[PDB]
């Protein structure tokens, strides 16, 4: 009951139990890291169901119990170089290696933004977020 | 890109979360962290098609038997998990399988029976028992270990193929 429902980047969500004393950061670090999201590339918001604005930013160290029963959203900070991969069938004439398992890669898949090259049976090991400083 | 709404159900402590996180993040947590509600999205290649997996990790604690019916309705495929260590959790797969079939009003429901915690040496559930229960439901059965990542890809890959076949 002492819980908070938090909408997360890329249309994910979590419910966290709020142990007394914890900050929003302490409550949400794992759920973000386990999704490959760096908490430093993120802001936490209080959803405003009664405003011109949809949400107002909160401090990360805000004590979480202060918001039991509210609905929170975490978003990427403005313009962070994280995105979703964009995969494509690719066939490698030249000897190439899988970035996941370093075995030979003959017939695989590559992201067209970051370049990760992999075997199908290795795809679940490709990091969730595409990193782009191009 | 086709999205696939998957739901992982089963007794508390059978390894639903350990399995899912091993899928999403290639890591293995050996800690106690009972889930309430957790949703994940990750891209995966299956039979050449890149597709989007939207996975909901559910609470196995019976203290959350009320939010169950709503998430079972929206979900397209179900991973019914039990631990080879716990017989109760094996027999309770029936309770979860009937609860799903009520909200989906059909028995051609995309389902995969999953036996987790294969690494441990105290195996109280035999492969044959599980295959029998899977043949009884007309669904696939798959043995897994979230510790060693055995069949984690196979379990989710096979659920998606069940969706595609039922999609016809
Ligand atoms: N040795 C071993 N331990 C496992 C395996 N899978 C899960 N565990 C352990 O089982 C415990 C609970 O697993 P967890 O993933 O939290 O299970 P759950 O089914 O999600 N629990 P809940 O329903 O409460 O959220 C943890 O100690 C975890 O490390 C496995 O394959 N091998
Ligand atoms: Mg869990
Ligand atoms: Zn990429
Ligand atoms: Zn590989
Ligand atoms: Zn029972």
């Amino acid at each position: 009951s002492n819980t908070i429902r938090v909408f997360l980047p890329n249309k994910q969500r979590t419910v966290v139990n709020v142990r007394n004393g914890m900050s929003l950061h302490d409550c949400l670090m794992k759920a973000l890291k386990v999704r490959g999201l760096q908490p430093e590339c993120c802001a936490v918001f209080r959803l405003l169901h009664e405003h011109k604005g949809k949400k107002a930013r909160l401090d990360w160290n805000t004590d979480a119990a202060s918001l039991i029963g509210e609905e929170l959203q975490v978003d990427f900070l403005d313009h962070v170089p994280l995105t979703t991969h964009n995969f494509a069938r690719k066939t490698f004439l030249k000897l190439a290696f899988c970035d996941i398992c370093q075995k030979f890669l003959l017939n695989g898949f590559r992201c067209q933004t970051c370049g990760y090259k992999f075997h199908e049976h290795c795809s679940t090991k490709v990091p969730t977020m595409c990193v782009d400083w191009s | 890109m086709t999205e696939y709404k998957l739901v992982v159900v089963g007794a508390g402590g059978v390894g639903k979360s350990a399995l899912t996180i091993q899928l999403i993040q290639n890591h293995f947590v050996d800690e106690y962290d009972p889930t309430i509600e957790d949703s994940y999205r990750k891209q995966v290649v299956i039979d050449g098609e890149t597709c989007l997996l939207d996975i909901l990790d559910t609470a196995g604690r019976e203290e959350y038997s009320a939010m169950r019916d709503q998430y079972m309705r929206t979900g397209e495929g179900f991973l019914c998990v039990f631990a080879i260590n716990n017989t109760k959790s094996f027999e309770d797969i029936h309770h979860y399988r009937e609860q799903i079939k009520r909200v989906k009003d059909s028995e051609d429901v995309p389902m995969v029976l999953v036996g987790n915690k294969c690494d441990l040496p105290s195996r109280t559930v035999d492969t044959k028992q599980a295959q029998d229960l899977a043949r009884s439901y007309g669904i696939p059965f798959i043995e897994t270990s979230a510790k060693t990542r055995q069949g984690v890809d196979d379990a989710f890959y096979t659920l998606v193929r069940e969706i595609r076949k039922h999609k016809e």
